[PDB]
């Protein structure tokens, strides 16, 4: 249910060349800081794009981050928020309540006898993000279902006889305090959010907090430059329904270049490393960002773009690591 | 399920197919396998064979020789071992997927469970019983119990799991094909300690396994351009007909080639082609069908290639070595040579079969040809 | 049960050989081995002079290296058996007045090690006692991948040193690297694999069945011990004893090897169709029981 | 062509049209 009106806005503000910091500044207006962890937030939300080849394999086409670091960076609010963008979400909170399900679960209720056949939270959220918050306390059962679900994306159930295969593609956002090393290895990016000291940015964010504190009194006070939230959801609905994107000769040439140097510089350093799946992971961002624009084709800005976040997250968290 | 029927077309197709390529064969069907892939001739090779399969000899006395081939894939990570596992689930019938734990309490084997609201006890199936005559995609074979060990050691030997406990004594038919893949544990593999020390098991289970190939990943700038250059082809494919920038909706007569695109395919100056999946499969169906018979000369061959191979091991081996060469290499050898002897359509087994299968042998073994 | 032809059929001299051969002629070699699992299938006979039991039940256990056709033994001896449960390491009851195979036997539980040894020596099951008459048949493997003759028994193949004691025979494979042995298992396989069926021999295999009313047939008599004939088992046991104390490195002559001698002689005579246990009985089982001893040497 | 699935007798078990 979309007006053309909405459309011709969605036109009008694709077509602007910073569309992309606008959404990275619109991602969580109250949280302060992290503008490298909203642009990550905004490639997960447009996601990439789904492929199905003549052998009937598909590839696919999410994106999936991690969050590590310690506790009082705002993880929790930062997800919440999340998931109140994404058309299709999900909030699970590991070990509360089980986490929701995270299973599809075969229940007998007492009383009619009859067999309830209940899909996980997984498969409720299909073709959409499932955050999970404290992501090392999960159950082991729930462990079974996300390494499943993140490889093959079918959930499976075979308890009492009945045995189907329910369906699950969904971008996993999680965030964890500390280190299941197969499930980080699944993953796309993965944020060390270290802290800083420096004085300005400590004093800013005390100011920041004593005036909201102070002006819950005047919580109806707006922000500018950001989108609404309901804008927010319209225009990433339009542009996962509208726009998939491929990459283009130039930057499959430039992405090769710097594949082959970084894994000769790789085991050069280990004689004194980057794979396959990292380099299908960088063809997925690439691909978000030119779905982010409305674009049939990804530049090699977007390819540079894609290798500067790879850089920021995945290497500097193996370095540090 | 789905009835793969025949006409007579088909047949004329099929025997076609046999007669323009009464050679190299073989060849063909492992390259056009699994065309995403790059590379793993050998692995492709097997894994044909392992979807034909052998045959089964039932002699006066009752004892019974199973027919089936077992693959094992102990490699690095990121190396597409699971690619390979999909490719098969997709492409034979009958194939049921596990994650190497195994299904609930069930586990891969049969067990009598319990219901917990009435108390009474059922015995469900394992994934290993379900699969009976099929071929089952283990998954990590490492995250396995020690119960599951056990029970395998059987499953895999007898053919028939047999519980007795609970008062419910019975017997079931598990006469399935394995294939299975897992990681090291110590992150990398490590090529001078052996492959049960590298996995982190036992090493009956190895003697179990009829092929153990081990894929390591290599560095070399050359594979890592072919290797690139090939998943960013795959990757810019477009389905012909649509038209640029579309996304996909997600909704919720045989043909002996495919049609040339070079994105795919690669321009090999047209040089290069690729049979089609639904010919595959009512060629492995029709392969199936058939049952060889061993000849003289095949016989000879073969103890005299088991000889040597033997003899070979006993000197050298100063490098690490996969497995050691037991009497089992005399019946896989006898499995390859009927399964290359099914592809190829003919009735008796010759001399060109058991080359086939001594080169597959000797490179799962030795690891490098002849 | 039987006809007389039957009888005059198997009632030539040397048929002991013959129905030793006739077990499981798909598998290349092992004759002492076969003979031994013969004779585990017909078993001993049980005695109560002056009220003292002695039991007849024969256990035998097969070790060596992995993938030399235990697990085929196994399972022909647990099919032609009358009554018999197979299984692995991780029941007893059910196998009672019958063969309990037991395959992958290092895998067990101790705990459950403990019964094994009530059982192997009181035949009973003390929780209210259930009979638990069954000869076990075992199959073990090395632990480190090969066995090594330089370590003993118990480190090769990690098991409580008097547990191994108690079987009645131990038989040890060890796996050979000889050029002409390989060609011909070779030769054997394929024509196994090609014809159906096992190679021409010089006797004709006995069929399943016919094996079966002679092993019942055999059961039928009880032969005894004569006194005569003991004094040579005087001499052969002190001579025995006299080699043991030579060199104390293996397990020693003790009670148990007497006794196994005096119940393979007793077995030995029960196939014969004799009631009296003669010399040639007392040979073959010192024969028997030299056969395995040189076995475990390497 | 059926009969050359009867030739390797194979045409028996087949499903045909
Ligand atoms: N910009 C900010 N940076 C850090 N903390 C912030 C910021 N703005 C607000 N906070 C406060 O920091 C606290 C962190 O809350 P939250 O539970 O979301 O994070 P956390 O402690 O990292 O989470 P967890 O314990 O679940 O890992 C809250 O009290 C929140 O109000
Ligand atoms: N020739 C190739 N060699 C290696 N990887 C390839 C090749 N062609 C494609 N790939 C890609 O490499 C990736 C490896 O896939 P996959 O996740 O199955 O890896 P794996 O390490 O074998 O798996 P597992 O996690 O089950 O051990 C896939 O994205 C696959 O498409
Ligand atoms: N006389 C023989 N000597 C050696 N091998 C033989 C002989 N006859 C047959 N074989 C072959 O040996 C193999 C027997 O394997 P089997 O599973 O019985 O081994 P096993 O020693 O009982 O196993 P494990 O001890 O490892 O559990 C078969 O391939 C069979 O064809």
């Amino acid at each position: 249910a979309i007006t053309p009106q909405e459309e011709e806005e969605f036109r009008r503000l694709a077509a602007k060349p910073d569309i992309y910091e606008t959404v990275a500044k619109s991602i969580a207006p109250s949280i302060y800081g992290s503008s490298d962890i909203k642009k990550a937030i905004a490639c997960l939300l447009f996601g990439g794009s789904r492929k199905r080849l003549p052998d009937g394999l598909t590839r696919r086409g999410d994106v999936n981050l991690l969050m590590l670091g310690d506790p009082g960076t705002a993880k929790s609010q930062l997800l919440k928020f999340v998931e109140r963008c994404s058309p299709i979400g999900v909030y699970t909170s590991g070990k509360g309540s089980s986490a929701a399900g995270l299973t599809a679960s075969v229940m007998r209720d007492p009383v009619s006898r009859n067999f309830i056949m209940e899909g996980g939270a997984m498969v409720l959220a299909d073709g959409g993000v499932v955050c999970i918050d404290e992501f090392d306390k999960m159950r082991e059962d729930d462990r079974v279902a996300i390494h499943e679900a993140m490889e093959q994306q079918t959930i499976s159930i075979a308890k009492a006889g009945i045995t189907t295969t329910l369906n699950s593609r969904c971008s996993v956002l999680a965030a964890a305090n500390s280190v299941m090393p197969t499930i980080l290895s699944r993953f796309d990016m993965i944020f060390i959010v270290k802290d800083e000291h420096n004085e300005q940015r400590d004093m800013t964010l005390a100011k920041h907090v004593m005036n909201v504190h102070l002006s819950a009194r005047t919580q109806s006070s707006s922000v500018e430059g950001e989108v609404d939230l309901n804008t927010l959801k319209k225009y990433i609905a339009y542009c996962r329904a509208k726009c998939g994107p491929r990459l283009s000769a130039e930057a499959a040439e430039k992405l090769k270049n710097r594949y082959i140097l970084m894994r000769s510089g790789a085991r050069e350093h280990e004689r004194e490393p980057i794979t396959v799946r990292q380099l299908e992971a960088i063809v997925r961002i690439s691909e978000s960002l030119g779905k982010m624009k409305l674009q049939p084709f990804a530049t090699e800005t977007d390819v540079e773009e894609a290798l500067r976040l790879f850089q920021v997250s995945t290497l500097d968290a193996a370095m540090s690591g | 399920e789905i009835a793969p029927t025949f006409s007579a077309d088909d047949v004329a197709k099929i025997k076609k197919f046999c007669k323009a390529h009464s050679k190299d064969i073989f060849e063909h069907l492992s390259k056009s396998l699994a065309p995403s892939i790059h590379g793993h001739e050998y692995i492709k090779k097997a894994i044909l064979c392992m979807l034909l399969g052998g045959n089964e000899k039932v002699l006066e006395n009752g004892t019974r020789i199973r027919g089936d081939i077992n693959v094992l894939l102990i490699g690095d990570p990121s190396v597409a071992k699971s690619q390979l596992l999909r490719y098969v689930l997709h492409t034979a019938p009958r194939a049921i997927p596990t994650t190497g734990r195994g299904s609930s309490g069930v586990g891969l084997t049969a067990a009598v469970t319990t219901d917990q609201e009435t108390g009474e006890r059922r015995l469900e199936a394992g994934a290993m019983v379900l699969a009976d005559r099929g071929v089952v995609c283990i998954d990590e074979f490492d995250k396995m119990s020690d119960m599951d060990r056990t029970a395998i050691h059987e499953v895999m030997e007898q053919g028939r799991v047999t519980i007795a406990k609970a008062g419910i004594q019975a017997r079931l038919n598990a006469r399935c094909s394995v294939l299975a893949a897992a990681n090291p544990v110590y992150g990398r593999y490590d090529q001078y300690r052996t492959p049960m020390e590298n996995i982190g098991l036992q090493d009956s289970l190895l003697s179990r396994f009829d092929l153990l190939f081990i894929v390591l990943d290599k560095m070399d700038a050359d594979n890592d351009q072919e290797i690139a250059d090939h998943v960013l082809r795959m990757h810019r494919y477009r389905t012909p007909g649509e038209q640029d920038g579309y996304a996909l909706p997600l909704g919720c007569e045989l043909q002996i080639y495919e049609k040339h695109d070079n994105l795919l395919h690669g321009p090999r100056k047209n040089k290069s082609k690729i049979v089609s999946m639904q010919f595959i499969r009512k060629y492995i169906h029709v392969a199936k069908l058939i049952k060889p018979v061993l000849t003289s000369e095949a016989a000879d061959y073969i103890s005299q290639e088991y000889a040597k191979i033997r003899n070979h091991d006993q000197i050298n081996n100063d490098s690490a070595r996969t497995m050691p060469v037991t009497a089992r290499a005399l019946e896989t050898m006898i499995r390859l040579s009927t399964a290359h002897a099914k592809v190829r359509m003919s009735k008796t087994i010759e001399r060109q079969d058991a080359e086939t299968a001594l080169e597959l042998v000797q490179f799962a073994y030795f690891k490098k040809v002849l | 049960e039987l006809s007389e032809e039957e009888l005059r059929q198997i009632t030539e001299e040397d048929f002991y050989e013959k129905l030793a051969a006739s077990i499981a002629p798909e598998i290349y070699g092992h004759e002492d081995v076969k003979k031994a699992l013969l004779l585990l299938l017909v078993g001993g006979v049980d005695h109560s002079p002056r009220g003292m039991k002695i039991r007849g039940n024969i256990n035998v256990c097969l070790m060596g290296d992995p993938g030399v056709a235990k697990s085929q033994l196994l399972s022909y001896i647990d099919r032609l058996a009358p009554r018999s449960q197979y299984t692995t390491g991780r029941a007893l009851v059910l196998a009672d007045q019958g063969v309990c195979c037991i395959d992958e036997f290092d895998k067990m539980m101790d705990s459950d090690r403990t019964a094994i040894h009530e059982v192997m020596e009181q035949q009973t099951i003390s929780i209210t006692t259930l009979n638990a008459r069954c000869s076990i048949l075992a199959a073990a493997n090395p632990a480190y991948g090969r066995y090594n003759p330089k370590k003993t028994v118990e480190q090769n193949i990690q098991l409580p040193a008097a547990l191994l004691s108690r079987f009645d025979l131990l038989w040890l494979i060890q796996d050979k690297p000889d050029r002409d042995n390989d060609l011909r298992l070779a030769q054997h396989i394929t024509y196994v694999h090609q014809h159906s069926k096992q190679p021409p021999s010089q006797f004709q295999p006995m069929d399943m069945k016919l094996m079966r009313r002679y092993i019942t047939m055999c059961k039928s008599k009880q032969p005894a011990i004569p006194e005569s004939l003991a004094d040579y088992l005087t001499a052969a046991y002190v001579e025995m004893r006299k080699e043991a104390r030579t060199n104390k490195d293996m397990t020693f002559t003790s009670a148990r090897t007497l006794l196994s001698i005096l119940r393979l002689s007793t077995a030995l005579a029960r196939l014969r169709l004799e009631d009296v246990v003669e010399k040639e009985d007392v040979n073959e089982a010192m024969r028997l029981t030299e056969m395995s001893k040189d076995s475990l040497q390497g | 062509s059926f009969s050359w699935l009867e030739e390797m007798g194979v045409e028996d078990k087949i499903k045909k049209p």
